[PDB]
Formats: structure tokens, sequence, C-alpha cells
């Protein structure tokens, strides 16, 4: 479920927010994405890449 | 004579500010300092 204020649990990553279709060009060997404050901001769905 | 000197002086202020880039540093640094300090605060979230 996307574009809704939800709780997500991605492989033990717990957090709260909206999930959105990205334009991030992840190279395939990468999984996660951190910010300046080291908060997760971009994540790869483990079922659909 | 005084009118001509005044007008020439005003024009020299105009192009002197327009040519020199480093005039307004007394303002700019203030913003920079606050910006720098605030930026430091954000990266204090990343230390354990
Ligand atoms: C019915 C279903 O959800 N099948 C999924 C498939 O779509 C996905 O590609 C795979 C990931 O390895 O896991 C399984």
């Amino acid at each position: 479920v996307k574009n809704k204020c939800v709780n997500f649990n991605f492989n033990g990553l717990t957090g709260t927010g909206v999930l959105t279709e990205s334009n991030k060009k992840f190279l395939p060997f990468q999984q996660f994405g951190r910010d300046i404050a080291d908060t997760t901001d971009a994540v790869r769905d483990p079922q659909t890449l | 004579l005084i009118a001509n000197q005044f007008n020439s002086a005003i024009g020299k202020i105009q192009d002197s500010l327009s040519s020199t880039p480093s005039a307004l540093g007394k303002l700019q640094d203030v913003v920079n300092q606050n910006a720098q300090a605030l930026n430091t605060l954000v990266k204090q979230l990343s230390s354990n």
C-alpha cells in the first residue's frame, strides 16, 4: 500500500511514513538508503525489486 | 559643479557595487554562520 501514512516493517526495518514510487537509480547490489541524519529514506521491496 | 560631482559620485557607487563582488560580506557571513551552525546540529543525529 503506497501514498498512505502507514507503518512499514521491511526485513526488520521499522518505521512510519508514506511509501512512494521513486526515481532513484539503484544499482542492483544495493539495498537501503540513508540520509544526512542516517534515517532510512529509500528502500528496496524484497518481493518486487 | 556640485551637481555634476554628486551625480558622478552616485554613478560610481552604482558601478562599484555592481563590479565588486566581495562588498556585502558583513551581511553574508551572518547567514552563513547560522546556516553552518544549523547544519552541524543535523549531523549530530548520526553519532552513536
